[PDB]
């Protein structure tokens, strides 16, 4: 497979976005199809894609993309998922 | 930015509207004390604002941080001053600026009719461009005398980006270093 | 797959006791009908939220009977953070 | 019931293990060989054992449980079971 | 005195002043933060001049006592917020006033309100401890005052100091004020 | 003997991993070249080996388990393996 | 089953962007020189790691075509590791 | 300028030290520049009934004997008799006397001297309260130095009153 | 090489006197060129000593498990943009592994590289590289707080956490709490 | 342990050692300053060097009591008067110790008397730091020990303002952030 | 004056002395901690009796200043470090010292080095206090000194809060109220 | 009383006191009503959504193994659930526990135990500074307890803000 | 004459312990009677003492014209009213004629007299008046600064001022500013 995996993040309350969905070098279509925009938020030095939905509904249009949740953690504040294409 | 030139022809009018307030208080703009006073005021005014005479353009894995940076500003909806302090703390990247520099953009930005949050943005946000570090923190700590000359305290702005945001250890020791 | 395939339930430690958080404003009624949920926003929230009294193994087994199979289960700060899926 | 969730403390190789809540499986908690108890502190009953995690999982795996997932919260090392 | 008359018939000129100082500043009198300023520089200005409205005479209104006491009676750390006359920038700071009654004393507040009148102008600090110096003096006749401003000047700290009767001439006098104001 | 639980602190790159507590498989123990010791503040023996948690993953692998769970739980690294 | 089958590889938080610490001392050199990483021992480490520039998305994505899967994804401080198994 | 700049350069190889390295190209200048700063008084020419107190006025000064700063606080008081000086020109003075090579006895008594001067008071006060790096950078240490002259000399009661109201 | 120049430097602060319009030849300033020059050798006397001087006796074989923080160390340096010093305290921590540093030589370390024309930042660094080249530990925490003479009230606060002191959140809290 | 009687016969030894080092310095022994110096500082020395005479054992004799308490337990600024042995000058501050009981708690004097018995001997901040810990939570086998030394070494003073803290955390101190930061911020 | 001669001389009669103090306290002066400790306490004993190596007029050499200031002249916070002479144990505070000039001043500086050649000796504070007092009435014949000393001493430390202050009031510090009153004032 | 009288006359005698001199005559009785005041505490019995503190409670108990006073302070914080506690009565539950002949360990757990059994709350934190005079008296020590319950022990946030606002 | 009565003690305080309605025999009580009555001896350790016993090796003839204070002697003295400790700090000076007392023999007056059963003003009297006998001074000050238990914030300071520094203003005064 091409592009397999997928790293998305939310800060705590998991109930509310912004919901974080890619890097610079993420898939464009993919982007497009979540309705992402790409911002370089003030203090970082990349860009980043995100999309106002809570995580929950973007897991659900990524399951329609043929993703699959392999995994989800805290890290500080912020819950992770990371998927591939199953 | 605002020229000498543009001052000298302002300080009339300046003086002139001071001179307006003298008379539209109740005072007596003749006596003694009060006669160089729409002079004396309209210089303290520019004085005051002469950060908008300049542009922020002319001005290791350790954290830098300068604290106890005296600053003073105007309160632009009351025209009286805030005065306190700003502590400026960053992580470098791949470059640090001159210690004296940080004090320079604190000057830039204060000496100008303010809102305390302002100012503290406009102070991490030249920081963060200049540099494009790891992370930024700015603390900014004033008396409002347009609060305090009217029965009640001190005002605390702060900025955390990068770094000073993300990671607790960073923003814990900053926060503790700037006591 | 379904339509709504992934869920995401949250509890406060401790993990014996309740309150378990079982969804945001977008979630399905029905489901939340299902598990007593009431919808709320709380002071301080600026989103609703559905919330149940059951401790999070309750609400579990309630899910397990709808088709949910827990995927993941995480911490992050003091929430425990259950990713279900149908 | 077909879920279970366990905890311990740090360090992991110590008790005590909590194996359960008021309304948990009286059957299991004494195969266990738990106790109830309400901890000081506490506005709700918990069962407990001396063991160590480690132990505890070897007895749930003899009734029929699988670990689906473990993670840390704060100080706590959570086990999700499912009766398989 | 200034009337409330004076106040709201002033306050259209005092704004327009202020708006006319925005605008020879170089800055936006029209952007959000500039908007309201000229109204509210005009009457924080006059709240700051507000001594100009009220006399000594009446601050003194049911605040005399007439009492045997003999003791030393002091008011520490009294807020102070004065105008520079000079340049029309704050100076702040405290005001300790003391005083040695000789039959009359005056209400505690009362002293806060003499502060009030003299520092509501627009002053220099030597002529505002000199007029609560001797409005206490003339108000109650006493056998010695005290009075101590501590000042910031927005335009180092600066202390005025009148000592009067038997403030100035008693050194035990003096030292017990000055230990007690601390 | 199902179950078993490893752990390392950060930095993963790095040793000790802990490998087991009083109670665990001396033969396990010995296989993987671990020493028991109570360290000093514990009032528990524990089994841990110089090397790095990468490398006891791929002995334990040889032994035939496999990992269920990996989790952090302080400065703490953990891993939860199944006889499988 | 294959020789060496697990690596752990982590990111410190932001995930989106780099360095990937990639491996220890005794890493396959092979694997690290595909994956295009450098060794270095950090000032303050008393051991040699193996890291690169890239987000771990793109690892995971080069290991993918390794054989490696990922098992499992955890937080421990700042960092975000991954647990991967090749059969 | 120059002449400064070449003294500097010339310490700087004393010293054991590259004056080639990028830090310390521009080295002779900057401290050329600085020490003529820390001299700009040499430029300038000094030309009520209540205790005027100004205190805790930054004071920063050069040893003569060491060339190394010494920096602290004065505290002025005087007791006017017939006009009042400006509280911006007590700094001023302090300045003037301040910005050049000196002894800390030297610069209180300059100070106290052209109060005393300017306005013919009843009395005056100066206290100068200082760290001397020629002392600390050897091996906690102050130093004061106190002038009072006029009633600040002559009576207790003003005396004790400007050393309470300076604290 | 580890550092004859007094009558250089005497002559060059002579030529300085000159120079600002000041007469040398004053009863306060006649002896100051050689007092200014021997001041500044003593500023600079770091360049005569190695870090391998410094630990002569230095070292000490022992198991220890414990914080050692030596605070408030008075650290005098000079800039080397201005010639102006640069004072104030340094305090450092470190969680040994099996050696243990003489707590004298420590303070022996940060006089070794702050007598010497420095920028703050350049010797919070050496500080903390030489005490992690001496004992390997598991951390070194290096905290310099100073007053840059050349600004002439604001303080410069540098600070270097490497090991456990950069990645133990609990073990970077501990030394910050103990410094104060 | 070291005796009574042991005190006695090296006290003539110790005076004769004070009294050559006095001749030594350059000093006149025999002035009336001087004059009772060797037996005076002989005596001070077998003080400060009290703790040799005493054993941990009976230190702890019925200093322990059986109790259900879970709480931490802290003694702060205990004084602390110690002798370096690399340069016999003293070092002199504070000790700071925290515990969670488990099954038994300690007399609060004593453990000020632990503090005693090692710091009155030829030491080092860092072996002294490490002995008392070790003897907490050896008498007790507690949850977790915290134990803060902060002092000033005449060898360094004679630079002059430093201070020396050596800090042990045993236990839930170590492990529990919750638990080291609780004793660290009530010990200040 | 003691030489550097007479230190090379006497530093092998001092360890010898050191070293047999160690074994007249019941240690071992053959562990790792005590092996140099005879030679490192005997350096260390010279050194805080280095006073005895210099002179008055050695240490006023270029220290005196013709000139006509009419001010208080004040160092406060010297530090100082001394050795009791009773017990050998130090007493370490603070030196704060005023004087009021007439026809000479003396270099800030020389009045730290006068306290340092009497401080370095065997002393009891009383004695340090007025030997630093004589040399400066004596080097510039003032209108007035004052001299405050204040320390703790460790021998009565080993009572632990207790500072001992002395203090020499001459000519017009003691005679002028007003002149006392302040010194007195401005060294706090 | 009199019993207690009669032990305190036997103490002042033991001591090698005179107990019929002025100043000791009153002693024994005045002793037993203190120590009596001391122990008043035997004579009774127990019987929002924001963190509430009461910090500085004064707090005077006696050691039970010494019979020497331990003074200090009491700090108490606790998140309600559904009832409060009148501030009054906190002080009043400091007070029955602290008139006691103690150890300061109990005396913290059991003003703890009492909160939480009359409020069930979401946690309780109790801490105790005081000065034994059994420390002091023999030769600056403090000891500090503390009790951290629910959300104030499993909460670190919770902890911290409860620490710092105590301060 | 100055100062077999242990067991007295510890049967008085078992007889106390009863008396309070408290269980003498629950194991935090079990060892008081024998604890309390060795306290009690120890705080009253001064009736052992005599004044002359304090002066052994204690005076020093010497021509020593200053002013020599001891401040922040700590003091713990027992109420003789309530049986209650009180305590605080002892703060003395003495201008001596000719001869000086040992820094250490000033507490150990202290000593004697407050490890009794007092008054404060007495005590404060008997430390003013052993240092007037043992020295002849010029003068003498004696402040005492205590919190007493039998009251449970407020402070009593007592102070005797003989000599000259009664009679001189200007001794006086330099005694109260060095001992703050
Ligand atoms: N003193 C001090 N030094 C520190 N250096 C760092 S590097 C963090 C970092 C930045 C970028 C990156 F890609 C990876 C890690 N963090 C520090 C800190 O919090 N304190
Ligand atoms: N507390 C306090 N009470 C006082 N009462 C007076 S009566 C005036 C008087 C008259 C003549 C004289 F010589 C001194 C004082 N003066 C006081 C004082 O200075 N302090
Ligand atoms: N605050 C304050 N004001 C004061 N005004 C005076 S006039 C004295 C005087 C004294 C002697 C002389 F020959 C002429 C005038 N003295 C004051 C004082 O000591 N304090
Ligand atoms: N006081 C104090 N002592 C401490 N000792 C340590 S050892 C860290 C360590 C060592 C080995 C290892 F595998 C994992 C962690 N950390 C401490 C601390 O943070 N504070
Ligand atoms: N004051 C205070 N009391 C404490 N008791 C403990 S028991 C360890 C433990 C057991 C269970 C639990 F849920 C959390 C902590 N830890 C404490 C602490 O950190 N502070
Ligand atoms: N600061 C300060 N300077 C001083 N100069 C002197 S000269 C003695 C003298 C001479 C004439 C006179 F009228 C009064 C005093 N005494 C001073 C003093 O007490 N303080
Ligand atoms: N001020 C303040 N108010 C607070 N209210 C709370 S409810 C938390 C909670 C946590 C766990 C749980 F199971 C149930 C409820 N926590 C607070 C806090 O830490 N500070
Ligand atoms: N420091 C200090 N030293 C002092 N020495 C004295 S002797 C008094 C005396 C002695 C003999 C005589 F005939 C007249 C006065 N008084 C002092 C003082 O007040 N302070
Ligand atoms: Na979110
Ligand atoms: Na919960
Ligand atoms: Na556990
Ligand atoms: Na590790
Ligand atoms: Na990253
Ligand atoms: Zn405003
Ligand atoms: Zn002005
Ligand atoms: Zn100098
Ligand atoms: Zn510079
Ligand atoms: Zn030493
Ligand atoms: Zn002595
Ligand atoms: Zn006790
Ligand atoms: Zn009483």
């Amino acid at each position: 497979s091409h592009m397999p995996y997928l790293l998305i993040s939310t800060q705590i309350r998991m109930e509310v976005g912004p919901t974080m969905v890619g890097d610079e070098q993420s898939d464009p279509e993919l982007m497009q199809h979540l309705g992402a925009s790409k911002r370089r938020a003030l203090g970082n030095n990349f860009y980043e894609y995100y999309v106002d939905d809570p995580p929950r509904i973007v897991l659900d249009k990524l399951e329609r993309r043929g993703f699959r949740v392999l995994s989800m953690t805290g890290v500080g504040q912020t819950l992770v998922w990371c998927l591939h294409k199953e | 930015p605002r020229s000498e030139e543009d001052n000298e022809l302002n300080l009339p009018n300046l003086a002139a509207a001071y001179s307006s307030i003298l008379s539209s208080l109740g005072e007596n703009p003749q006596r003694q004390g009060l006669l160089k006073t729409p002079w004396r005021a309209a210089s303290a005014m520019q004085f005051f604002t002469k950060g908008y005479q300049e542009t922020i353009s002319d001005v290791h894995d350790e954290m830098v941080i300068v604290k106890d940076i005296d600053m003073f500003s105007m309160c632009e909806h009351h025209l009286v001053p805030f005065v306190g302090k700003v502590h400026i703390g960053y992580l470098p990247n791949k470059q640090v600026l001159g210690l004296s520099k940080l004090a320079r953009i604190v000057e830039i930005y204060s000496r100008r009719l303010q809102v305390q949050e302002r100012l503290t943005k406009q102070i991490a946000v030249a920081i963060t461009e200049a540099l494009r570090p790891a992370g930024v923190g700015v603390v900014v700590e004033a008396t409002h005398m347009c609060m305090v000359m009217r029965g009640v305290s001190k005002t605390v702005t702060s900025t955390m980006l990068g770094v000073f945001r993300e990671d607790p250890k960073t923003r814990e020791e900053f926060l503790t270093l700037i006591r």
